């Protein structure tokens, strides 16, 4: 069973930057090796067939490269719509091996997050919990601190965050923390407040609101 | 054009059953080689099961070998994968693909995915509660909460809204439900004066909402 060994497996890297990726096989695979690109929640898109073809549609920038059994895909300049996991394969026998992919992160400005907070909807008081969701938006790097305070209390274990994935053309990241009560919890507290700590952001900014208001 | 349509994922339990089907329009599959590839949850791709439709040979992956069958009907244009004895590690996206029989050696057309997820838990719909939108921007949002199995489509005025729209991967809670928000952004001016609504869809409990989120 022959393996793709591929690296890294992920890398960050600027707008027009070159980005080489590296597939090993563990035995000679002569040309049959494939590229591909994989969206999140994506079929594979297939970049590079024969080690070194460009599949007819896939962009310029894209090429592949053989030397042995190391094999090379090469971005010569980088586009935000080039986020996405890629793959090598081979096809010299069977069966067919993919490397473990590598995760391409586009490296972008600093962008500070504009956090908004929501408070929960009545139906979901009337069905007996209490959602508050805070919402930071449009942000790079993906590193952030969202913190919760009840009644100016540090909450934790009752909250959970969910990250977008990268933006295809701004390169920024979205996120929601929602903190999860029993609606008898909820109504027990006032002031409920989110506190997020970014690199763009000077002082972590505090978005609050007042239940019943 | 080519086009390979798969359906038949869903929710099973750890020990049961699923037929997936791979729908091949645009070429015929007794002229290629058809492939099922699988990608379980924040992990790589993983080869399945390869089947020649002209004679049904087939060749297995270890870890499946025994456990699933693929099969094909020239007929249809379908090819299939029926699995047995379904464990945890097996819950994955499952993906068919046809072998580059004219000219390029690779997998160059693929299904959209279908998920399969091996859980004891069962069905539950969600519940959609409206992010109520509280002069610059404003954002507002549908919160679709503790449904199982994954996934959900959600979509803003029928489709019609897609730009600002943020809908995020589903995280699953303590409880053993997911839950996720879908949220917008919009002109201020545009509050009252456009109406907004979110398309909900869960299809394992026949679940479509349709919540319109208002100040």
């Amino acid at each position: 069973d022959i393996q793709m060994t591929q690296s890294p497996s992920s890398l960050s890297a600027s707008v027009g930057d070159r980005v080489t990726i590296t597939c090993r096989a563990s035995q000679d695979v002569n040309t049959a090796v494939a590229w591909y690109q994989q969206k999140p929640g994506k079929a594979p898109k297939l970049l590079i067939y024969s080690a070194s073809f460009l599949y007819s549609g896939v962009p310029s920038r894209f090429s592949g490269s053989r030397s042995g059994t190391d094999f090379t895909l090469t971005i010569s300049s980088l586009q935000p719509e080039d986020f996405a996991t890629y793959y090598c394969q081979q096809h010299y026998t069977t069966p067919p091996t993919f490397g473990q992919g590598t995760k391409v992160e586009i490296k972008r400005t600093v962008a500070a997050p504009s956090v908004d907070i929501f408070p929960p909807s009545d139906e979901q008081l009337k069905s007996g919990t209490a959602s508050v969701v805070c919402l930071l938006n449009n942000f790079y790097p993906r590193e952030a601190k969202v913190q919760w305070k009840v009644d100016n209390a540090l909450q934790s274990g009752n909250s959970q965050e969910s990250v977008t994935e990268q933006d295809s053309k701004d390169s920024t990241y979205s996120l929601s923390s929602t903190l999860t009560l029993s609606k008898a919890d909820y109504e027990k507290h006032k002031v409920y407040a989110c506190e997020v700590t970014h690199q763009g952001l000077s002082s972590p900014v505090t978005k609050s609101f007042n239940r019943g208001e | 054009e080519v086009q390979l349509v798969e359906s038949g994922g869903g929710l099973v339990q750890p020990g049961g059953s699923l037929r997936l089907s791979c729908a091949a329009s645009g070429f015929n599959i007794k002229d290629t080689y058809i492939h099922w590839v699988r990608q379980a949850p924040g992990k790589g791709l993983e080869w399945v099961a390869r089947i020649y439709p002209t004679n049904g040979y087939t060749r297995y992956a270890d870890s499946v070998k025994g456990r699933f069958t693929i099969s094909a009907d020239t007929s249809k244009n379908t090819a299939y994968l029926q699995m047995n004895s379904l464990r945890a590690e097996d819950t994955a996206v499952y993906y068919c693909s046809r072998w580059g029989g004219d000219g390029f050696y690779a997998m160059d057309y693929w299904g959209q995915g279908t998920l399969v997820t091996v859980s004891s838990a069962s069905t539950k719909g969600p519940s959609v509660f409206p992010l109520a939108p509280s002069g610059g921007t404003a954002k507002l949002g549908c919160l679709v909460k503790d449904y199982f199995a994954e996934p959900v489509t959600v979509s803003w005025n029928s489709g019609a809204l897609t730009s600002g729209v943020h809908t995020f991967p589903a995280v699953l809670q303590s409880s053993g439900l997911y839950s996720l928000s879908s949220v917008v952004t919009v002109p201020s001016s545009s509050l009252g004066t456009q109406t907004y609504i979110c398309n909900v869809n869960h299809k394992p409990s026949n679940t479509k909402v349709d919540k319109k989120v208002e100040p």
